RNA sequence: GGCCGCAGGAAGAGGAACGGAGCGAGUCCCCGCGGGCGCGAUUCCCUGAGCUGUGGGACGUGCACCCAGGACUCGCUCACACAUG
């Protein structure tokens, strides 16, 4: 069901073919899972986390959208979040020592 | 010690042995057991009345609850098999050699012991019937 | 003779009517119903119960099956499941009595269990403890059934008690009152738990099923197959009457409203409770409340859901006092009585004129 | 089985693991007589449930 | 793998046939999942969460230990610790409104 | 108690069938249920320290169990009932 809380994942850049392109602002700069539902600060689910891509550090990522919404409807810089559990840290995808 | 007991008989345990029949029951019994000519559960009991193999049918009178063996006085009456009550379970399994009790016992005739036995049938089909 | 009775000493739900609350004393009786009672035997056993102790072998489902094939009534239901090694009441409703089975199957149960420890306690009094501890709402984990992970759930223990202890066999006997659905084999594993020692559910009987108990009115198997059987070869309904009892036993709980012997046909047919059609009403009616609409013989005719409170039934003059939960009573037992009233004559009078 | 009872005064059930009760007598167990559907003694029961009083239609009527 | 933080579950009390029976002691009064794995504040496992029970807002549980463990190592009033996010709220387990 | 601000109203109080029941189906809930019952022959074996003769087991064999409810949804039937002073 809803999350007991969700944390900041990223802000609306450019829509992209009726799903919405996201800058990712994550604290530590930590990664989504693939499919992590994206909730907006009202803990409504909006979509779902479908593409990962860019630089490790200042990385993107695609929304496919819920059945209900459309791309048009965001304004630029608006918050996206996320259930802190499907994050994942950044360590993971960085070499071992 | 017998009238302690008296206390613990059921509503059905009638005719009831007299106190010095029931000391010949037991020792019929233990000339049966050695022998082996005894029934003991109402599964055997049960099993060898319908084949209709006679013998003197020793009840337990405070047997609880009645249902595990009442049917079986009236299969004796139906075939006219001879039956008795006797005052505790525990001493009708004790006579048959056994720690645990035994609710019916059913003893066959035989040559080793048949004045006993005689002694015995004589003064059950004798008993006042209720 | 029943001139001379209290009122107190009326069967089942015409038990103390005279302390119901009077809307009117003036109706026209038929001669349609029979007290509860006095059903011509098919029809007892048809709206009866069981109020049956269950053997120590057989599921609960075999033992209602083995009740239907003695009886000869093709529907059967059975106050709540005890697990084949268990003893105890079982209300088995027959044929119409299967409308209340969810009223018997929620309602509280009473266990008097063995548990069976798997080391040395102190005494008696640990084990006493534990169960004040295990009293209220409880956490247990319902067992797993074809591989369905069902999750944790809660359950209420209202009451428990440490009736005997045996340090020998490290044995002790509790009595619990419960819940529906509260599982006492989960309970033993958890007093073990709890004192430290480990333990098991030896034995269980249940000892009540809501309204019924151990206490009365309790009946065997054997019972049950002699009475047919007696009734079967002797043509003698003495046994049977005694050994099922009519499903009004199960509802002297409720809350009572009864109606005019017109409005009864009505109610079996889809009406709602309407106020011209009360005679008499019940001390504590709330609303949304679960209550039984009866007769003036006493019969059943419907589970119903009050509309209006004891209050609101004295001030008002007419509209709906109930709405139906579930019929008991069959249609056409008493005959179609309505369109006649007053008003509902002058409503079918003057479209017509 | 282990558990047994014996009636107290008022007709309730006290149930105890003990074979005796605080008064000597047997205590019964508390679990009923083992049935069979394919039970045939019917006749047996009544015959006999008749002739000692203990037939359930030869008790005291309930009160309902 | 070791998760990002562990949060109170509970403190030990008596073992009981080879696993430890505990108090549970979690903020909010949360429950924690079935199977869960219990940890020490070093995110070390020491089990799993095999039974939970008791009354509502005071209830115990017992941890089915892992390989290398033994029921005879706890002391008395240590704490167990759980990943936050097989904690479950209480108000799920509450009836309905 | 008085004063100021915001919000909801600006209200004459209606309706003596409203909009029901009983079945059937699909889907959920409920849901610890290979075990239970009988007979046969070498008394079929067994007072096991193994539960157990108020029953336990072996081999033949047969037999009957695995629902009934509630909720939602889409049918069929019966009504559409204010209860006759």
């Amino acid at each position: 069901g809803p999350p007991e809380r969700v944390v900041l994942l990223g802000e609306f850049l450019h829509p992209c073919e009726d799903d919405i392109v996201c800058k990712c602002t994550t604290d530590e700069n930590k990664v989504p899972y693939f499919n992590a539902p994206v909730y907006l600060e009202n803990k409504e689910q909006i979509g779902k986390v479908d593409e990962i891509f860019g630089q490790l550090r200042d990385f993107y990522f695609s929304v496919k959208l819920s059945e209900n919404m459309k791309a048009s409807s965001f304004k630029k810089l608006q918050k996206f979040y996320i259930d802190p559990y499907k994050l994942l840290p950044l360590q993971r995808f960085l070499p071992r020592p | 010690t017998y009238q302690e007991l008296l206390v613990n008989q059921n509503p059905i345990a009638q005719p009831l042995a007299s106190r010095r029949l029931t000391r010949k029951l037991y020792k019929c019994i233990k000339k049966a057991v050695k022998q082996k000519q005894i029934r003991r559960g109402v599964k055997e009991v049960q099993k060898f009345v319908n084949k209709g193999e006679k013998g003197i049918m020793v009840l337990a009178g405070d047997t609880l609850p009645i249902e595990v063996y009442c049917h079986l006085p009236v299969m004796c009456e139906d075939r006219n098999l001879p039956y008795v009550y006797i005052p505790s379970k525990t001493d009708l399994g004790a006579a048959a050699g056994s720690k645990r009790p035994t609710c019916v016992i059913m003893v066959k005739p035989h040559e080793e012991y048949q004045e006993a036995y005689d002694e015995c049938l004589e003064e059950v089909q004798s008993l006042p019937l209720p | 003779k029943v001139a001379k009775l209290d009122t107190s000493q009326w069967p089942l739900l015409l038990k103390n009517f005279d302390k119901l609350n009077v809307r009117t004393t003036h109706y026209t009786p038929l001669a349609c119903g029979s007290n509860p009672l006095k059903r011509e035997i098919g029809d007892y056993i048809r709206t009866g119960f069981i109020n049956l102790d269950k053997p120590s072998n057989p599921s609960s489902h075999e033992v209602v099956a083995w009740i239907r094939r003695i009886l000869r009534v093709e529907k059967t239901g059975h106050s709540g499941t005890l697990d084949p090694k268990v003893t105890g009441c079982l209300i088995v409703c027959i044929e119409r009595a299967t409308r209340l089975v969810k009223s018997q199957q929620s309602a509280g149960k009473e266990y008097v269990g063995i548990v069976r420890l798997h080391n040395a306690i102190e005494g008696g009094t640990q084990l006493s403890r534990a169960l004040e501890t295990l009293t209220g709402a409880l956490f247990q984990r319902p067992p797993l059934i074809a591989a369905v992970k069902r999750q944790l759930r809660v359950r209420t223990i209202y009451e428990s008690k440490m009736i005997e202890y045996d340090p020998e066999r490290r044995l002790g006997i509790f009595w619990v009152s419960c819940e529906a659905g509260t599982y006492i084999r989960t309970l033993c594993v958890h007093l073990g738990l709890l004192l430290g020692v480990g333990g098991q559910m030896q034995e269980l009987r249940r000892v009540r099923s809501g309204v019924m108990s151990e206490k009365d009115h309790m009946v065997t198997m054997h019972d049950v197959l002699d009475a047919q059987w007696l009734y079967d070869n002797h043509k003698d309904e003495s046994y049977l009457r005694r050994v099922v009892y009519p499903l009004e036993k199960l509802l002297t709980s409720h809350k009572r409203l009864v109606m005019k012997d017109s409005a009864v046909n009505a109610i079996c047919y889809g009406a709602k409770i309407m106020l011209p059609g009360v005679l008499r009403y019940e001390d504590g009616i709330e609303v949304n409340q679960e209550i039984v609409v009866i007769t003036t013989k006493g019969e059943a005719i419907c589970m119903a859901i009050a509309l209006m409170t004891t209050a609101v039934i004295s001030t008002c003059d007419h509209g709906i006092v109930a709405k139906i939960k579930r019929v008991i009573m069959e249609r056409d037992t008493y005959p179609r009585k309505w369109g006649l009233g007053p008003k509902a004559s002058q409503k079918k009078l003057m479209i017509k004129q | 089985m282990f558990l047994q009872y014996y009636l107290n005064e008022q007709g309730d059930r006290v149930y105890t693991l003990k074979k005796f009760d605080p008064m000597g007598q047997q205590t019964c167990s508390a679990h009923p007589a083992r049935f069979s559907p394919d039970d045939k003694y019917s006749r047996h029961r009544i015959t006999i449930k008749k002739r000692f009083k203990v037939l359930m239609t030869q008790q005291p009527r309930p009160v309902l």
